[PDB]
DNA sequence: AGGTAGTCACAGCTGATTGCGCTG
C-alpha cells in the first residue's frame, strides 16, 4: 500500500545547454534527458504502485513531459522524447527573459501532487517527493514565490531534492533544508545517472537505513524588497516585516495600509 | 410565536426527478457543494502585527502549592507557560519575552528580555523546582517591568502579562500611582487570575487597556494563553520604525576544503561544560561571531540575527491572492485542461484567474487559495 | 407536592410531584387528600412525565387515568424494558415521537465519547468449585466476590485516580459492596443510609481533589443530580436489564470518558453482560473485550496470596440466609 | 509467603485466556485503553 | 465579598427590659417567647447579611457559622430571596467543604455575563 | 576567570587599569547563435543506452560516494573533543572571551558620532594589538610546536581582520569627509 | 414433559410514631 510519487523537475534552459554544447564538453542535454529517463524507469521498476511525473522547466513556460524493453517504459520514454522535442524545437527566444521559471515548475508539481493524492484510494498513503536538477543560475526575482512554494511543500510533507550540476543555488539549498530533502552538487557531469541512482533513488524510509552525504552549507541570505539582491545585513520593518537594504523614513509596503 | 410551533420542516423536498434517475445529478451537485467549506484564508483575523516586548510575571507565593490544577498550580502554570512561549515565538518573529517571578513581597527578574525560546524554556524548567513561600508583590513586578520597558522604542507595543494565583498582594507604596504611570507610559497590562476576581487586577487591566480573566480549568487557562499569543492590531504608519538586523547564513565547515576553521560558539561559551567547538554554524555578518541557535541577538556587536524564512513565512498576508472568477464549464470557450494539474475539466464550474486568464479546477483552486497562496500562471 | 414542605400546591401554575403518590391504594393524609381533591378537579395542559419507561406498571398506569390532561409528554433516555410492556405505552401515552441518534450526537462533541469496555476476570479455582457445587441462588456472591475481579477493580480505581478522573462504581448486591468498599476504604452509598449523608457525599465528591471515587448500590439507577464523571466501573449488576446498563452509561456521558463492566468468566454474569449490551450496540456502542490488564503484577494489589483468597470463601459462604 | 505469591500470580495471570494467546505470540493506539498504552 | 455570621445573634435577656416585652407579647398577642427571640435573631442576621447584594451585577458570599442555623425553625425565618438559594446540600457542611463551595462559587462568578 | 582575565590584560600591559574598570562599570548575438545551434542539435535526438553510463564513471562515483571520499569525507575533525588538550582549550576559551569583550567594547563605541569616541576607538585598537601580540603569537607558536591540524587561531584572525578593516574604512571615510 | 404465581434481593415512596434538642 506504499505508493511513492517521484516528480522530476528538469532545468531545460536553452541558453545554458547551448553554452554547454559550445564548450564541446562530454555532457550535453541529451545525456541529461537520458539519465532522467533511466532514473524514472528505475523508479517505476522498484514497485508497481510507484508513480512518475516529469516536468521540464523552460523560459517560456513549464512543460509536462510525462524491442526488448518494458512496454510501459517504452511508451513513457517515447512520450518524454516527443514532449521534449516539441518543447525545444518550438522554443523561440522572444524577449530578454533568460532566467528559468523554476518556481512555476515547482508550483505545477505541487498542484499535480495534490491532484494525485485525492485520486489515491483511502487504503493507501501516497508519499510524494520532488527532485530538481539545476543547470542555469539561480533567479532572485522569484524569491517570494519560491519561498511560498517551499512552505507549501513543507505543509504537505513533500520532499524537495536538488541535484545541482554547475552553479549552486541558495534557494534550492533552503528548499532542501526546510522540506528535509537532500542537496547534492555533482562533481562529474557524466556520472549524473549514477549519482541519481545512488542517492536520490531510495525513498525517505530507505534513506534512513542508507548512509548518505551530510547536508551542505545552506545559506539564508534574504532578498531586499527594493533591490531583489542577496544581502547580509538589512533594515526590516516591524509591522510588515519587509526587508530593505537602506533606512527609509516611510516604509513603502506600509503605504498600502491607510 | 415560536419557530418550532409552526410547520414541520421537510428537508427531503429538495430532491426531484424529471427523467427518473436525475438523483445522480442531484448527488453530484451535493458533492460539488460539499467542497469550498472555507473562506480561502487559514487565519482570517489579524493579517499583520508589531514588535511586542512582553513581560510574563509568575506568582511564587504559597498559593501556587494549591492542587486546583494537577499536580499543583505551579507545575501546570509552568508547563502552559512553556507552551505559550513556544507558540508566541512561532507566531511572532521579532518579539521578546521576559519572565519575572515575585516571591516574599519582592520580585526577581528570572530571565532577561530577549528572543531566545530555549533560554526561556530552560529557565522555566529550572524554576519548576522552586520554593513557593511568602506573598506576591504586584507593585515590585510592575516597577521592574516599567523600568525595563521605559527605554524601549515607542513603535514597539509594550505588554505585561501577569499570572496572579494569590488573591493578596503587598505593595510598599500606593499602586494606583503606578497604574497611572503605566498608563502614561502606554504599557499594556494583562492579568490571568487563578482563584477569583481581584479588584486591583480589574482596575489595572481596564486602565492600561489589557484584559483580566479568571481560570475555570486547565483548558480555559490554555485558551486564555492562546488568545494572548495573537499579536494586537497595528496602526497604519506611525514613524520610521525600522531595525538593523543581520541574516547569518548557516555556513558549516568541510575538511574537503582548506577553509575548514573550527570555532567555539558564543552561546555555548557560558556553559559549565565544554562548549561546542563545531566545524561551523551561524556566523555574524558584521563581526563574524559564531552562534548555533536562531533567532539570537549578537552578544558582541548587538546585531539582531534572524532567519529569513521565518520573516518570509508571513509575506502571503501582505499580498493575498484574489479569488478566481467562477465560470460554468459550458460558458468557457477555451481550453478544457487545468493549468495546474493538467487534468481534464469535467466539473460544472471552472475557475479562471483574473490576471493571466488561466484555467483551474476546483481542487487546484482550493490548493492555490489555501496553501500555495500564489497563482502558478502569474509566476510565469 | 411531595409531602415534605407543602408549598401550598393549591392555586398553582406549574405543579411538580412524583409517582407512587398519585396512585395510593391506602389511606391518604388529610392535607394530601385535600391537595388531590383540588388537583383532580381541573384540566391540565402538557402533563410532563419523566422516566416514561416505567409507566406500564400496576400502579403507574392508573396515574394517567386518575388525572385529566390534554397533552401527555413522555421523556426518557432508556426506553427499553422487559416484559414487553413498552408496546402498551403506544396507547397509554402516544407514539414514539423522537429517538436521538447517539452516535451522531457524540460526533458533534456535545455528548461525551465514552469508550465502552467489557473486561472479564477468570474465576479462581477455590471459588469455581463452590460456584459449580451450589445452584440454589447462592452462586451470586461467588462470581460477584471473585478475587480476580476485586484486583481488577482496585487496579482500575488506582490507575484512574493517578490521572485525576472522577469514578462512579455501581455495585448491586450491597452485601458484596460492604466488603468491597471498606477494603479500599472509600465512601459508599448503602442506599437506605439517610437523606443528608448521601447529599453531602455527592456534594463533596465533585469539588474535592482528595476524594474522587464513590460506590453506588442501585441508587444511581435513575435520573439524579450526580456531577460530571469520566469513569464508571460496574460490578454485579442486575440480570438482563438493558435499561440499567443504559442508565449507568448515561451517568458518564455529558475519548473524553470511558466506562468498564467487570464480569467473571464461566459464570452466568457472562451471559448477563452479553444480553444487557444489545441495547447499547443498537445505539452504536462497541464493547471491546479486555482480557489482560497492563501492569497487573507491576504494583501490589489485594488478595496477593492464596491464604486470604481461600479465607474469603469462608466469609462469602457465611451468608447462609436460610 | 514467597512461593505463595508466585503460585497465586501464575494461577491468576494466566488462567484461561493466556495459555493459548501467549502460544500464538510465540508462534507468530486509538482503540487501546489508557492503561494498555503505558 | 463574604459576610460571616459567628453564631446566631441573640439579644441580651438581662437588664429586665426584653423579658417584660416577652411577657407582654405572651399574655397579650399569644406570642411564644422562643418564637419571638428566634424571629428577632434571624431578622438581625438576615438584615446584616443582605447588605452584600446591591445591584444586579453585585455578588457576595453568605455564611452562617452556627449549627443552630441549620434547624428549620430558623431557616424558615430567612427572606424568600435567600431560601431558594440555600440548598439542602449545604446546611451542616464542615469548614473544609464550606471553603470548597466558596471557591467554586467565586470561580464561577468571575466569568462575564449578559444583560 | 575574571581575575585571570584581569591579569592577562592589566599585568601584561595589554590595557591600563583605569580603562579596564571604566568599561566594566549576456553576450552579443552569439547567444542567439548558440541557442539556434543547440536547437538544431536537439532537433535530431535519439535515446542512448551505452553512453548513459560507463564502468569507469560508476567506479569513480562509488569511490566518491564511499566513506572517506570527497562527498563522504570520513575524517572531518576525528577527535577534536580530545585533540588539542583541554588545558589549551581552556586557554582558547579565555582568549575567545577576551576577544569578545574587546570587540563588544569596540562595536559599542561604533558608530563614532563625537570627537571623544575617536580617541577611544584608537585606544581600543591599540589594546587589541597589544592583546594579540601578547597572547595570540605565543599561542600560534605553541600550536606550531604541537603541530595541531585544526585552524583554531583562524577564526580569531578573521575577527581581528574584520575589525581592523572596518576601522580602516571608517578612517578613510572620515578623511574623505574633510576633503 | 412444560409454564405461571410466589419469592428474594434491593430500591423507591408516603403514612404515622418517638426521641433528642430548646435563647444571653
Ligand atoms: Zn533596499
Ligand atoms: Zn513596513
Ligand atoms: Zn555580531
Ligand atoms: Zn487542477
Ligand atoms: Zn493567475
Amino acid at each position: 500500500d506504499e505508493l511513492n510519487l517521484l516528480v522530476i523537475v528538469v532545468d531545460a534552459n536553452p541558453i545554458w545547454w547551448g553554452k554547454q554544447a559550445l564548450k564541446e564538453s562530454q555532457f550535453t542535454l541529451s545525456k541529461c534527458i537520458d539519465a532522467v529517463m533511466v532514473l524514472g524507469n528505475s523508479h517505476l521498476f522498484m514497485n508497481r504502485s510507484n508513480k512518475l511525473a516529469v516536468i521540464a522547466s523552460h523560459i517560456q513556460e513549464s512543460r509536462f513531459l510525462y524491442d526488448g524493453k518494458y512496454e510501459l517504459l517504452t511508451s513513457a520514454n517515447e512520450v518524454i522524447v516527443e514532449e521534449i522535442k516539441d518543447l525545444m524545437t518550438k522554443s523561440d527566444i522572444k524577449g530578454q527573459h533568460t532566467e528559468t521559471l523554476l518556481a512555476g515548475s515547482l508550483a505545477k508539481a505541487l498542484c499535480y501532487i495534490h491532484r494525485m493524492n485525492k485520486e489515491v484510494k483511502d487504503n493507501q498513503e501516497m508519499k510524494s517527493r520532488i527532485l530538481v536538477i539545476k543547470a542555469a543560475e539561480d533567479s532572485a526575482l522569484q524569491y517570494m514565490n519560491f519561498m511560498n512554494v517551499i512552505f507549501a511543500a513543507q505543509k504537505q510533507n513533500i520532499l524537495i531534492d536538488a541535484c545541482v550540476l554547475d552553479s549552486d543555488s541558495g534557494l534550492l539549498q533552503q528548499a532542501c533544508d526546510i522540506t528535509g530533502g537532500l542537496y547534492l552538487k555533482v562533481p562529474q557531469m557524466p556520472s549524473l545517472l549514477q549519482y541519481l541512482l545512488w542517492v536520490f533513488l531510495p525513498d525517505q524510509d530507505q534513506r534512513s537505513q542508507l548512509i548518505l552525504p551530510p547536508p551542505v552549507h545552506v545559506d539564508y541570505r534574504a532578498a531586499c524588497f527594493c533591490h531583489r539582491n542577496l544581502i547580509e545585513i538589512g533594515y526590516v520593518c516591524s509591522v510588515c516585516l519587509s526587508i530593505f537594504c537602506n533606512f527609509s523614513p516611510i516604509c513603502t509596503t506600509c503605504e498600502t495600509a491607510f | 410565536t415560536k419557530r418550532w410551533e409552526g410547520g414541520y420542516e421537510r428537508t427531503w423536498e429538495i430532491l426531484k426527478e424529471d427523467e427518473s434517475g436525475s438523483l445522480k445529478a442531484t448527488i453530484e451537485d451535493i458533492l460539488f457543494k460539499a467542497k469550498r467549506k472555507r473562506v480561502f484564508e487559514h487565519h482570517g483575523q489579524v493579517r499583520l502585527g508589531m514588535m511586542r516586548h512582553l513581560y510574563v510575571v509568575v506568582d511564587g507565593s504559597r498559593t501556587m502549592e494549591d492542587q486546583d490544577l494537577k499536580p499543583n498550580r505551579l507545575t501546570c502554570t509552568l508547563k502552559l507557560l512553556e507552551y505559550f512561549v513556544e507558540e508566541y515565538f512561532d507566531q511572532n518573529p521579532i518579539s521578546q519575552i521576559g519572565i519575572i517571578v515575585t516571591k516574599s513581597k519582592r520580585a526577581e527578574k528570572l530571565t532577561e528580555l530577549s528572543g531566545n525560546p530555549r533560554k526561556h524554556i530552560t529557565s522555566l524548567k529550572k524554576a519548576v523546582d522552586m520554593t513557593c513561600h511568602g506573598e506576591p508583590s504586584l507593585y515590585n513586578s510592575l516597577s521592574i517591568a516599567m523600568q525595563t520597558l521605559k527605554h524601549m522604542p515607542g513603535h514597539t507595543s509594550r505588554e505585561v502579562l501577569i499570572i496572579f494565583s494569590s488573591l493578596t498582594t503587598c505593595d510598599p507604596s500606593n499602586i494606583y500611582d503606578l497604574i497611572k504611570t503605566l498608563k502614561a507610559a502606554k504599557i499594556r497590562v494583562s492579568v490571568i487570575g487563578l482563584s477569583a476576581e481581584v479588584r486591583v487586577c480589574t482596575v489595572l487591566a481596564r486602565e492600561t487597556g489589557g484584559t483580566y480573566h479568571v481560570i475555570l480549568d486547565e483548558s480555559h487557562y490554555k485558551e486564555l494563553l492562546t488568545h494572548h499569543v495573537s499579536p494586537p492590531p497595528a496602526s497604519s504608519s506611525s514613524e520610521c520604525s525600522l531595525i538593523r538586523m543581520g541574516f547569518p547564513q548557516h555556513t558549516i565547515a568541510s575538511l574537503s576544503d582548506q577553509d575548514a576553521k573550527p570555532s567555539f560558539s558564543m552561546a555555548h561559551l557560558d556553559g559549565n561544560t565544554e562548549p561546542g567547538l563545531t566545524l561551523g554554524g551561524y556566523f555574524c555578518p558584521q563581526c563574524r561571531a559564531k552562534y548555533c541557535e536562531l533567532p539570537v541577538e549578537c552578544k558582541i556587536c548587538g546585531l539582531t540575527l534572524v532567519s529569513a524564512p521565518h520573516l518570509a513565512r508571513s509575506y502571503h498576508h501582505l499580498f493575498p491572492l484574489d479569488a478566481f472568477q467562477e465560470i460554468p464549464l459550458e460558458e468557457y470557450n477555451g481550453e478544457r485542461f487545468c493549468y495546474g494539474c493538467q487534468g481534464e475539466l469535467k466539473d460544472q464550474h471552472v475557475y479562471v484567474c483574473a490576471v493571466c486568464q488561466n484555467v483551474f479546477c476546483v481542487d487546484c483552486d482550493v490548493f492555490v487559495h489555501d496553501s500555495l497562496h500564489c497563482c502558478p500562471g502569474c509566476i510565469h | 407536592f411531595t409531602s415534605d414542605a407543602k408549598d401550598k400546591p393549591i392555586g398553582c401554575s406549574v405543579a411538580i410531584s412524583t409517582y407512587s403518590m398519585l396512585g395510593h391504594t391506602t389511606k391518604r393524609s388529610w392535607e394530601a387528600e385535600r391537595v388531590m381533591e383540588w388537583l383532580k378537579t381541573q384540566e391540565w395542559g402538557l402533563m410532563i412525565l419523566d422516566e416514561v419507561h416505567t409507566i406500564p406498571a400496576k400502579m403507574f398506569r392508573r396515574v394517567l387515568t386518575i388525572v385529566q390532561a390534554h397533552c401527555k409528554l413522555g421523556l426518557t433516555a432508556t426506553l427499553v424494558r422487559e416484559d414487553d410492556k413498552i408496546v402498551d405505552l403506544n396507547f397509554l401515552i402516544g407514539p414514539k415521537l423522537y429517538e436521538a441518534n447517539w452516535m451522531e450526537l457524540q460526533n458533534n462533541g456535545y455528548i461525551a465519547k465514552v469508550q465502552c469496555a467489557e473486561v472479564w476476570c477468570p474465576m479462581s479455582p477455590e471459588f469455581y468449585r463452590e460456584y459449580v457445587a451450589i445452584k440454589t441462588k447462592k452462586r451470586i456472591l461467588l462470581y460477584t466476590m471473585n478475587p480476580n475481579k476485586f484486583r481488577a477493580c482496585q487496579f482500575l480505581i488506582k490507575f484512574h485516580e493517578r490521572r485525576n478522573d472522577k469514578i462512579i462504581v455501581f455495585a448491586d448486591n450491597v452485601f458484596a459492596l460492604k466488603e468491597y468498599a471498606i477494603r479500599l476504604n472509600k465512601p459508599y452509598i448503602y442506599g437506605p443510609t439517610s437523606q443528608g449523608e448521601r447529599m453531602q457525599i455527592l456534594q463533596n465528591f465533585k469539588h474535592n481533589p482528595k476524594i474522587n471515587t464513590i460506590f453506588i448500590s442501585k441508587v444511581g439507577d435513575t435520573s439524579f443530580d450526580l456531577p460530571e464523571a469520566n469513569v464508571l466501573i460496574q460490578i454485579s449488576s442486575h440480570g438482563g436489564s438493558r435499561r440499567q446498563e443504559a442508565q449507568r452509561l448515561g451517568r458518564v456521558l455529558r475519548y473524553n470518558a470511558f466506562f468498564y463492566s467487570l464480569v467473571s468468566q464461566d459464570t452466568q454474569e457472562m451471559a448477563y453482560s452479553t444480553k444487557r449490551q444489545r441495547f447499547l450496540v443498537d445505539q452504536g456502542y462497541s464493547f471491546k473485550v479486555i482480557t489482560k490488564l497492563a501492569g497487573m503484577e507491576e504494583e501490589d494489589l489485594a488478595f496477593s496470596t492464596k491464604e486470604e483468597q481461600q479465607q474469603l470463601l469462608q466469609k462469602v459462604l457465611a451468608a447462609t440466609d436460610l | 509467603g514467597t512461593s505463595s505469591q508466585a503460585e497465586a500470580a501464575r494461577i491468576l495471570a494466566a488462567s484461561w485466556p493466556q495459555n493459548r494467546e501467549d502460544e500464538e505470540k510465540q508462534k507468530l493506539a486509538s482503540h487501546l485503553f489508557p492503561f494498555e498504552k503505558l | 465579598r463574604a459576610v460571616i455570621m459567628f453564631g446566631v445573634p441573640y439579644v441580651y435577656t438581662q437588664s429586665r427590659i426584653l423579658k417584660a416585652r416577652l411577657e407582654y407579647l405572651r399574655d397579650q398577642f399569644q406570642i411564644r417567647e422562643n418564637d419571638f427571640l428566634t424571629f428577632d435573631a434571624m431578622r438581625h442576621a438576615a438584615q446584616c447579611v443582605g447588605r452584600a447584594i446591591r445591584g444586579k451585577t453585585d455578588y457576595g458570599l453568605m455564611v452562617f457559622a452556627d449549627k443552630r442555623f441549620a434547624r428549620g425553625d430558623k431557616r424558615g425565618k430567612l427572606p424568600r430571596w435567600i431560601q431558594e438559594h440555600l440548598t439542602d446540600a449545604n446546611l451542616n457542611l464542615t469548614v473544609d467543604e464550606g471553603v470548597q463551595v466558596a471557591k467554586y462559587f467565586l470561580r464561577q462568578m468571575a466569568q462575564p455575563f449578559h444583560r | 576567570v575574571l581575575f585571570q582575565l584581569y591579569k592577562d590584560l592589566v599585568v601584561s600591559q595589554v590595557i591600563s587599569a583605569e580603562e579596564f574598570w571604566a568599561n566594566r562599570l549576456a553576450t552579443s548575438q552569439d547567444i542567439i547563435n548558440s541557442f539556434q545551434s543547440i536547437r538544431q542539435e536537439m532537433e535530431a535526438y535519439t535515446p542512448k543506452l551505452t553512453q548513459v553510463l560507463s564502468s569507469s564513471a560508476a567506479s569513480s562515483t562509488i569511490t566518491a560516494l564511499s566513506p572517506g571520499g570527497a562527498l563522504m569525507q570520513g575524517g572531518t575533525q576525528q577527535a577534536i573533543n580530545q585533540m588539542v588538550p583541554n588545558d589549551i582549550q581552556s586557554e582558547l576559551k579565555h582568549l575567545y572571551v577576551a576577544v569578545g569583550e574587546l570587540l563588544r567594547h569596540f562595536w559599542s563605541c561604533f558608530p563614532v558620532n563625537t570627537p571623544f569616541l575617536e580617541e577611544k576607538v584608537v585606544k581600543m585598537k591599540s589594546n587589541l594589538e597589544r592583546f594579540q601580540v601578547t597572547k595570540l603569537c605565543p599561542f600560534q607558536e605553541k600550536i606550531r610546536r604541537q603541530y595541531l591540524s585544526t585552524n583554531l587561531v583562524s577564526h580569531i584572525e578573521e575577527m581581528l581582520q574584520t575589525a581592523y578593516n572596518k576601522l580602516h574604512t571608517w578612517q578613510s571615510r572620515r578623511l574623505m569627509k574633510k576633503t
